[PDB]
């Protein structure tokens, strides 16, 4: 409860009800927030048999905040899907991979009590997967290719949904 | 708004918003407060109002939504009207101390003055007036200063009040002072405008709701138009603008002086604190990371005289190119004496010819002298030790340095006029700012119009039947897009991009004379505004559209302005090609 | 102020990218075998007494824009070699006003160029490049993708073996460098309207004399010519524009000459003064016309060569005229060589 | 002489690569479909020392990310010192106090007891200062009287304005009773979003009238406090009475 | 992808009023540049069509006032809500294609002037621009003679800047015989250094009118603080540019030198100083006491205005036809100042330190400065405008070195005289005249000594003090201190000007070592702050104003009783005290008094702040079944008494009876527990 109040209307007087109809609550009150937050509903840290490095959380919440004001509550959702991996190739020298999967999703629905009318007022499904791969042709000299991929959706309708993706080696030099 | 994005003095009942809604927004407020043992609203709660919605039904297709508007009270309509009341409850006795922090009293020193030619700080009558007599001992517009005048002095350090006052501006955390951020705010509801009114007058003939009728005295110092007229108005009130009121204020310097600039570079500070300039490590020491320069001086450091720094940053961006000549001879007499040359040139290099008034450019040339003759006093060593107690043979000296320092300024030959140093105090260039609105998408359809009042109705503009729309023709507004003209659509012959309403208007057309940059959109984009007054436009059950002359008809398009306030932004024009 | 200067198309491709020239007058046309020299003259790179480098140069327009080279070449046999070069002049950092659009302006131009050693002295290569331009990366009613076009160069590169003179013995260089020669830009994407290409003209030489046989002064002049053709300075006022932009580009680089005298060659001249030929010192005072151009400057710079990796660096005192964008730099650039350490004769 | 022991340290990183990026808006045209530029980046982060010749010394600190370094001193066994690129030219003179931060050429020569060190270089430099009083930087300022602070602030309504500047006679004591216990402010929501996290998302109509309220007050006529064109059987209290939804 | 709302600037309603303001340009087959709004016309003759062809177009330029509706519709007032611009197309028989190559809402910088220096006068101020109106019908804009074109570079390439003037364009019933009407903005440009202000100027009949005369127009230049009661009005009498159709006059008959204000500033202080002695009330101030002396400028001044706050420029046009009504189109540009004041500067610092073997270390200073004296990267309006003598004197001694080592002290006894006298190149009152045109003015010497003595800036500070003494080893382990700031001024503004500081601290400090205290601590500091003011008046330099007294008496102390009282026990305890003084009162203070009166007094107190935070962790392990709990426990509280200034302290009702409205009270508590409980059983 963000901030509850005392009413000065529930006092003593021969006046027990409020405009439209009710009893003058004692606490005046507004935005009772439930948040509810699976931070890693599941986290499967998984270093496998050669190197096969895993992590996949599984993040989740959400966000109930009803506003006694116009008497109708917000509800936002969680699931920010993640797929960490590794890799290591040997001696073709040594090349290391590593790939980040990663999928969020949103919702901001705005529900009404006294009908339907649960209607949706934000979101996201952003999902992207960086990906590098890195070799070194000597103790000076490196090079990583790396990819990344990204790709926004339209939850509401006017957020353009892009895609974009970085590619290309960069080299490294270390005197 | 959260009660983060504003404050309110809970005694006195004004609002302290956090934002500066200044562009026609709307203000509502439903405030409750208690008069001792009473307990008073004026407004409607969000828990005291009518509910949001309502509804009567049990299906989507007989439900019957009613939602409902919660009554306010308003502090500022969409259209600033200058003689409503509304305008009044704004508050324009607050001035922001500019870029101010929690402003603790004893850093912070206020003073009004009244620049007529120059800042004096005491009002005189004009020519015969003589203020009213027999002031009594809280008006007293004779000779008081003019803390005192606007009654914002009158208590003493303590805030107990004392006869004339402390001279200082009183400071007291609610009242005139909002310690959090600046806000000097004047005990009365307009100071400069009805204060001095009242203060000057000499009688009952003259009243503040005249102009016309002040005191000949009162005509020269009441400034009403800044609290009867907006602030870009009374701009035209010019005459009556001179009670500035400086100060100062001063930071935390909790850790040191914070010098304001980020790794400095090194050996450049120069703290001279009464004007002898002291020494880079046993009287001050400098961070060269942070600022913070740190005067550990004891006698030095408690003392309140102003000591003043130089730094020398190298964090500017945007610059003229400076160059540096110079040299210095340094002559070395007989061991301990040494004479000086340093000859200097600081020459500025301006961006343009065109030096404009602050951006001036230097080139200014510096040459000094030297001195710094040494010795030791062994004389004065034995003096010291020809005393009581004293034992110490550590040496004596009596370094004397002198110097001169001719400086001869110059404007660079660059920024000349015809052979001379001018500055553009204003080149007309800046004016005339413009705002684009030819952004084919920001328009929309247009309600019908009205011509000559709000009672012709030439366009049906006041049919509340559907017979509005009967004189709609077809107007479409657009801009052909680049496809066209770049990757021909299978259809378009290439004498359909070359009739004149469809081109491709370069900008070498329109602006011969200015030079698009390279590789920039040399193309001049149109708002084009095709018109068809006989094809039924939009939305209209027009049953004839038929014997209706078709220069009875128009095509709309409304936009909304981003700004509004056409006063204070100064909007003439509406120019188009 | 210059009245009436000309429109050459991309621009990016006349400043200099490197530190061995930029730091030297910005010429390059008769300085030594080196492998930053694809954007001054390609055909000096069969006189390199190494097999293969490839170097990265950057100029930073500390106004982050920035511009940089990278180039790589490789002689085959002891008579020829290739080379590619990669300018990038870009706009680093880009936001539009909740993941948002990356938009990065650029105008990189590819370049590739060989050179062949025709008789012993003197050698000639060809070098091709994609110009392309990116800048009006931008969003409704005006459209990005802006292309590029084909240029092609002609070099010639005298270097002289010895002779040995009174007292210092230094050697002759010579070279002339016919740069781009492609048909002409439209960024609009229209054929009604089109820029003309940096053509240029830029002829050079130098002699550098020998003192220990590797303690070395070299001094060189350039000219540069920008064959374009000078625009025309009112309906006459109209149609002598029309006249001057239907042009075509290989009938422009002939024209290039009715200026309206024409001493409009910016020159620029350098010196060496490279010692043990691992440490180098370089002046070099460049000017173009104050009425055709309007820049000139007086540009230091300096060179070391620790063992295969040369870092150059150089800095670019603005002489007189207008606000260059580059005054306050380091043209920083770097360089790599590999094996097989050429005899040069 | 010999010994040029210029070693560089540090990185170099070239990042050639491919970005590719498309919206679908529709308001864009078929043209601006997919942008796909070119990427190419530079992370020169070098510093060169040495000591060329036994004479010369280098040094140098090049980032590509303002402050890039370069000195290049001499030493001779006439001929001082000549510096190139981070020059000083101290000059302790507190009269002739000269640059300290510059790039350029510095000498120096000794004539038996005559050094004439001299400097022509490019100051990189601003030379401002401060004002530091007991504490730190007194920074003064400038109002006027016309420019107040824009409609950032307001009176709650006629009541509190017209009592404000009676209720300050004796400043720190307020000759009043109020005492604003609650206060909700509604301000036109421009920016279409919903937010949980803000503090709620409780938002609705509002009628916000003018004269809700402002029970007419004794001094200013009634045409000042109240806007109703015709006030007659308007006001149903007292000619002070404070504001409440029942004036 | 937006939905198609009856909501067009997302205001979230509809706001269904009508308050227009309407402007209509026409649309016809003809159309030259003087009718409905046009000012350019550019037309171009051979356009390249796609498929070869050519086309002739035409660019009219229109360009409407916004300050000049020819309807309202509704109750509309003025121009400070505006929304929702709204165009639409009638009249109208057929197809009809519009394309606007810029449409602009283009707002000035300039501010038409509204009152008298309102019938039917079309005032209108564009800015003719020459990348725009370089094709306009009366004249084509040329730039101005000497005025280049203002290179620079975007990226590579040059780019040349544009260039602008002013259109003050008056229409209508045109100007009577001397109603002006001008344009203003503001500035706070201060032209002391440089010796000429000057500016083109440019005159035009106006098309299909009476064509001008070579008269009845003026460049009228008020500026200084003020539009009507402070302000140097330049005039000058114009030459309109004969016109006969060529449209493209040469820019020498554009913007001739006989239509170019020079106005050496040096004439307007002899100006000014010859109008001092001329009273507000006479017949040479004309007709709104301008005084016009009565080269070919006829310059007027109103009360004194000044350089360094020029603010409120305003340019304009005033007619002096005798009988006629003036429509021009006067172009305004570069409005520059002449060269500037080369003279230099000069600096004479002599320091002079001297050391006396560990014991005294007597500094002196001083320096010596002119008019014009600054650094190098000093502008040209920051450099110097005063004399300047500082000097200073630092006399560190170290008296505890007089007596044994053993027993020792530390008397540091720093002493710092010194003092600054500074006079202005500039009197500071007409700020823009110099001190010496008015000493060498007047043979008033009992004015002439009022002068030059309310301009002597002068200080002086005196700076005793003693801190750090103390007896290096209840034992005498105390650490006094003393220090004491004097500083007088009788600048311009205060006639005469006293603080003193008389800092007078003391410390205890002990910290005991072995139930009794672990520590103690102590310290009181008397604070007295004593100042003067007196306001110098200005007119007289005699008696001035009344003094202002302010008093900041103070005594305040310290405490420190950190108990360690078992090992579960860490309870400190500081209060602190600070009290105020008031020996130098009722209301009415005493002008008769010192800040080293009854000075070891000890007066009403004004707050007072306990404090007390004990520790206590909880001996339960002594219990040896419980030994498994790390329970701690904090107890912080607090307390402080403020002392309600006498405001409060003794209010008195408009009843007359006086109240006692209290002085308020404060508690805290920090009650905080950390437990552990860790399961070891």
């Amino acid at each position: 409860i963000n901030q509850f109040r005392s009413n000065f209307d529930y006092n003593s007087s021969p006046k027990v009800q409020d405009v439209n109809t009710n009893f003058y609550n004692e606490i005046i009150m507004s935005n009772v927030n439930l948040v509810e937050q699976f931070s890693p509903l599941i986290r499967m840290d998984f270093e496998l048999k050669s190197s096969l490095r895993v992590l996949s959380e599984i993040k989740k919440d959400r966000a109930l905040s009803m506003s006694f004001d116009n008497n109708l509550l917000t509800e936002v959702k969680g699931m920010e899907y993640i797929i960490g991996l590794g890799y290591r190739f040997k001696d073709v020298s040594d090349i290391n991979i590593k790939a980040d999967f990663s999928l969020r999703n949103n919702e901001t629905l705005v529900r009404y009590l006294d009908y339907d009318n649960n209607q949706l007022a934000a979101g996201q499904n952003i999902w992207s997967l960086k990906l590098t791969a890195d070799y070194s042709f000597s103790k000076n000299l490196t090079a990583i290719f790396y990819y990344d991929h990204s790709f926004s959706k339209a939850v509401i309708s006017t957020s353009f949904p892009l895609t974009n993706i970085r590619s290309g080696f960069t080299l490294r030099y270390n005197f | 708004l959260t009660t983060n994005e504003y404050t309110f003095n809970p005694q006195l009942g004004y609002i302290s918003l956090q934002q500066r809604l200044a562009n026609d927004e709307i203000l509502a407020v439903a405030f409750e407060y208690t008069v001792g043992g009473k307990v008073y609203q004026v407004g409607e709660f969000g828990s005291d109002g009518v509910d949001a919605t309502v509804v009567t039904g049990n299906n989507s297709s007989n439900q019957a939504i009613i939602t409902q508007s919660l009554v306010l009270k308003m502090l500022k309509s969409n259209l600033t009207n200058v003689k409503n009341p509304v305008w009044n409850l704004m508050m324009k006795n607050v001035y922001q101390i500019p870029q101010a922090y929690q402003i603790k009293q004893d850093d912070f020193r206020l003073n009004i003055l009244y620049t007529d030619p120059s800042p004096i700080n005491y009002i005189t009558p004009v020519q015969g007036s003589s203020f009213p007599p027999n002031p009594a001992p809280d008006s007293k517009v004779e000779q008081t200063p003019l803390l005192n005048v606007f009654n914002l002095d009158r208590l003493n350090y303590n805030n107990d009040p004392q006869a004339g006052g402390d001279g200082f501006f009183d400071y007291i955390p609610g009242v005139t002072v909002d310690v959090q951020n600046g806000r000097v705010i004047f005990t009365t509801k307009e100071p400069f405008g009805e204060l001095i009114f009242n203060k000057l007058q000499t009688g009952a003939g003259e009243s503040y709701n005249d102009p016309t009728t002040y005191n000949a005295n009162q005509q020269k110092y009441v400034f009403r138009n800044m609290y009867r007229n907006t602030q870009a108005g009374a701009l035209q009130d010019s005459d009556k603008n001179k009670f500035l009121l400086r100060g100062k204020y001063k930071s935390s310097g909790s850790n040191g002086i914070p010098i304001g600039a980020f790794n400095v570079p090194q050996g450049s500070v120069v703290v001279t604190a009464a004007g002898r300039v002291l020494v880079e490590g046993i009287d001050y020491s400098v961070d060269y990371q942070l600022g913070r320069v740190q005067i550990l001086d004891p006698s030095l450091q408690a003392s309140n005289t102003p000591i003043e720094v130089s730094l020398e940053n190298n964090s500017i961006f945007g610059q003229q190119t400076r160059r540096f000549m110079g040299f210095n001879i340094e002559h070395k007499i007989s061991d301990k004496f040494v004479i000086g040359g340093t000859y200097l040139k600081m020459t500025e290099r301006p961006f343009t010819q065109k030096s404009t008034y602050g951006q001036e450019s230097v080139n200014n040339t510096i040459f000094g002298f030297n001195g710094n003759y040494s010795t030791e006093v062994p004389f004065l060593t034995r003096l010291a030790n020809k005393l009581p107690n004293i034992d110490t043979d550590v040496p004596s000296n009596l370094s004397i340095r002198g110097e001169v320092a001719f400086l001869r300024p110059d404007a660079p030959k660059a920024s000349d006029f015809q052979g001379e140093a001018t500055i553009y105090v204003d080149d007309f260039e800046g004016s005339q700012s413009t705002i684009d609105m030819r952004s084919a998408y920001a328009w929309s359809l247009a309600s019908t119009p009205f011509i000559t009042s709000i009672n012709d109705n030439t366009f049906n503009a006041n049919s509340n039947t559907l017979e509005y729309g009967f004189k709609r023709a077809k107007l479409s507004w657009y801009t052909i897009d680049p496809v066209f003209y770049s990757s021909k659509p299978s259809g378009i012959s290439n004498d359909d991009l070359s009739l004149n309403t469809t081109r491709r208007i370069y900008s070498r057309e329109l602006y011969p004379n200015t030079d698009i940059a390279q590789g920039q959109i040399q193309v001049v984009n149109t708002l084009d505004l095709t018109y068809y007054p006989g094809e039924r436009g939009p939305y209209n059950n027009n049953p004839s559209f038929g014997a209706s002359n078709p220069s009875a008809n128009f095509g709309g398009i409304m936009r909304a302005l981003n700004s509004t306030n056409f006063e204070q932004g100064n909007v003439e024009y509406i120019q188009f090609w | 102020d210059i009245e009436r200067p000309i429109t050459t198309g991309v621009p990016f491709l006349l400043v200099a990218a490197d530190a061995r020239a930029a730091g030297l007058g910005d010429q390059g046309v008769a300085t030594s075998s080196d492998v930053f020299s694809q954007q001054w003259n390609p055909a000096k790179y069969a006189f390199a007494e190494d097999a293969q480098g490839l170097s990265i140069s950057y100029t930073p327009y500390l106004t982050d824009i920035s511009l940089g080279q990278v180039t790589y070449y490789n002689k085959i046999n002891d008579r020829s070699a290739f080379a590619g070069s990669f300018r990038y002049f870009g706009f680093g950092g880009i936001e539009l006003r909740e993941p948002t659009r990356e938009v990065n302006p650029n105008e990189f131009a590819l370049d590739g160029s060989y050179s062949l050693k025709l008789s012993e002295t003197f050698s000639m290569a060809v070098a091709a490049r994609y110009i392309r331009s990116n800048l009006k990366v931008a969003t409704e009613e005006i459209d990005a993708s802006a292309a590029g076009s084909f240029a092609v160069d002609v070099a010639g590169f005298y270097q002289s073996e010895e002779i040995a003179y009174s007292d210092f013995n230094g050697r002759w260089r010579a070279g002339f460098n016919i740069q781009n020669l492609g048909p002409k830009i439209s960024y609009d994407h229209d054929d009604l309207s089109a820029n003309f290409l940096p053509a240029n003209l830029r002829v050079g030489g130098g002699f550098d004399f020998i003192f220990d046989d590797y303690n070395k002064l070299g001094v060189s002049l350039e000219l540069t010519k920008l064959l374009v053709p000078t625009p025309p300075g009112s309906q006459a006022d109209e149609a002598n524009y029309k006249k001057y932009k239907d042009i075509g580009w290989v009938s422009g680089i002939f024209k290039s000459f009715g200026d309206a005298e024409l001493k409009e060659i910016t020159y620029s001249a350098a010196a060496e003064y490279m010692y043990q030929d691992a440490f180098a010192m370089r002046l070099g005072y460049y000017h173009e016309s104050p009425m055709k151009g309007a820049k000139q400057f007086f540009s230091l710079g300096a060179g070391f060569k620790y063992s295969m990796i040369k870092v150059d660096v150089s800095y670019l005192f603005s002489a007189s005229k207008v606000k260059n964008p580059l005054e306050n730099t380091l043209r920083f650039s770097l360089t790599f060589n590999f094996g097989d350490k050429y005899e040069t004769y | 002489s010999n010994t040029i022991d210029v070693k560089p340290t540090g990185s170099v990183e070239m990042d050639l690569g491919v970005r590719y990026t498309k919206q679908d808006n529709p308001a864009f045209s078929p043209r601006n479909r997919s942008s796909l530029t070119f990427d190419f980046d530079q992370r020169i982060s070098m510093s060169l020392m040495g000591k060329i010749g036994t004479r010369l010394e280098v040094n140098a600190n090049y980032d590509t990310q303002f402050q890039n370094l370069f000195k290049l001193a001499y030493t001779p066994s006439i001929i001082q010192k000549v510096e190139v690129g981070n020059v000083s030219m101290p000059l302790n003179s507190t009269l002739i106090r000269g640059a300290q931060s510059l790039f350029g050429v510095k000498t120096q020569l000794q004539f038996g007891r005559t050094t004439i060190t001299g400097v022509f270089s490019e100051q990189k430099s601003q030379t401002k200062s401060v004002v530091a009083e007991n504490g730190g930087t007194v920074q003064n300022f400038d109002l006027y009287a016309l420019d107040y602070d824009n409609d950032r602030h307001f009176f709650l309504s006629q009541y509190f304005r017209n009592k404000y500047d009676v209720s300050l006679k004796n400043y720190p004591f307020i000759d009043s009773r109020v005492q604003i216990t609650r206060l909700e402010v509604w301000v036109t929501n421009k920016q279409n979003r919903v937010t949980t996290t803000g503090g709620g998302n409780n938002l609705r109509n509002i009628i916000a009238l003018q004269d809700l309220g402002e029970a007419q007050v004794s001094g200013v006529p009634d045409n000042e406090v109240v806007v109703i064109s015709s006030t007659a059987g308007f006001f149903n209290n007292p000619i002070d009475s404070p504001t409440s939804n029942t004036n | 992808t937006l939905p198609d709302v009856e909501d067009i600037n997302r205001d979230n309603t509809m706001s269904t009023i009508n308050a227009y303001y309407e402007y209509s340009i026409d649309v016809k087959p003809g159309m030259q540049v003087g009718e409905n709004y046009i000012t350019d016309i550019r037309e171009v003759t051979n356009v390249d069509l796609p498929n070869g062809g050519t086309t002739n177009a035409r660019w009219i330029q229109f360009k409407i006032p916004v300050s000049q509706p020819q309807n309202t519709i509704g109750n509309i007032t003025d121009f400070r809500s505006i929304r929702f611009m709204r165009m639409f197309m009638t009249g109208f028989n057929s197809q009809m294609t519009v394309r606007f190559g810029a449409l602009d809402l283009v707002r000035g910088e300039w501010r038409r002037y509204t009152g008298t220096l309102d019938d039917g006068v079309e005032f209108d101020v564009a800015a003719v621009n020459i990348q725009e109106n370089g094709t306009k019908c009366p004249v084509n804009y040329v730039m101005p003679p000497g005025v280049q074109r203002e290179q620079l570079y975007n990226n590579n390439t040059v780019i040349n800047q544009n260039e602008q003037a002013l259109a003050v364009r008056i229409g209508g019933a045109g100007l009577q015989y001397q109603d002006s009407r001008a344009v203003f903005k503001n500035v706070s440009v201060d032209m002391r250094q440089y010796k000429k202000l000057k500016m083109f100027l440019h005159a035009e009949s106006l098309p299909n009118q009476p064509t001008l005369e070579d008269d009845e127009m003026v460049g009228f230049i008020r500026f200084g603080n003020d539009f009507t009661q402070n302000f140097y009005q330049v005039e000058i009498p114009l030459k309109v540019t004969k016109t006969g159709g060529s449209c493209s006059i040469s820019p020498d008959l554009v913007w001739m030198d006989d239509n170019s204000i020079d106005l050496a500033l040096d004439l307007l202080t002899r100006m000014k100083i010859k109008a001092m002695s001329i009273d507000i009330n006479s017949s040479k101030r004309d007709v709104n006491g301008i005084y016009y002396p009565d080269g070919k400028l006829t310059l007027g001044i109103k009360g004194n205005p000044n350089f360094g706050l020029v603010r409120n420029l305003m340019v304009g046009v005033k007619s002096r036809a005798d009988h006629k009504d003036i429509k021009g189109e006067v172009w305004f540009n570069e409005l520059r100042l002449a060269d500037l004041e080369n003279k230099g500067g000069m600096a004479a610092i002599l320091n002079v330190d001297t050391n006396m073997a560990d014991f005294a270390t007597v500094s002196a200073t001083g320096r010596k400065s002119t008019i014009g004296f600054g650094s190098l990267e000093q502008g040209a309006n920051e450099r110097d405008r005063e004399d300047v003598q500082q000097y200073n004197i630092v006399t560190n001694l170290n008296l505890g070195k007089l007596l044994p080592k053993k027993w020792g002290i530390n008397l540091p006894f720093n002493y710092a005289i010194g003092e600054e006298v500074i006079t202005p190149e500039y009197d500071p009152f007409n700020q823009d005249i110099k001190l010496d045109q008015l000493i060498r003015e007047t043979t008033d010497q009992a004015e002439k000594d009022n002068i030059r003595t309310r301009a002597i800036d002068y200080t002086k500070r005196k700076s005793i003090n003693f801190i750090g003494v103390r007896k290096d080893r209840d034992i005498e382990n105390f650490t006094f201190s003393q220090s004491y700031n004097q500083v007088e001024r009788h600048d311009y503004e205060v006639a005469d000007y006293e603080d003193e500081q008389s800092n007078s601290a003391v410390n205890y400090a002990y910290t005991f070592q072995p139930y009794l205290p672990s520590n103690i601590s102590f310290n009181t500091n008397i604070l007295r702050q004593s100042n003067r003011q007196q306001f110098r008046e200005v007119e007289v330099e005699g008696i001035g104003l009344d003094p202002l007294y302010r008093r900041n008496f103070a005594f305040n102390y310290q405490y420190g009783f950190g108990f360690n009282l078992t090992k579960s026990l860490k309870l400190n305890y500081s209060a602190t005290s600070n009290n105020i003084v008031r020996n130098f009162l009722d209301n009415s203070p005493k002008e008769d008094f010192n800040i080293w009166d009854d000075y070891l007094d000890i007066g009403t107190p004004n707050q007072h702040a306990q404090q007390l935070v004990l520790n206590y962790d909880i001996p339960i392990n002594k219990i040896p079944i419980f030994g498994f709990v790390k329970a701690s426990y904090s107890y912080t509280a607090d307390y402080m008494w403020q002392r309600s200034s006498t405001a409060f302290s003794e209010y008195e009702d408009p009843n007359g009876t006086v109240y006692d409205l209290g002085n308020t009270i404060q508690n805290s508590n920090s009650n905080t527990l950390t437990t552990t409980l860790n399961m070891n059983t």
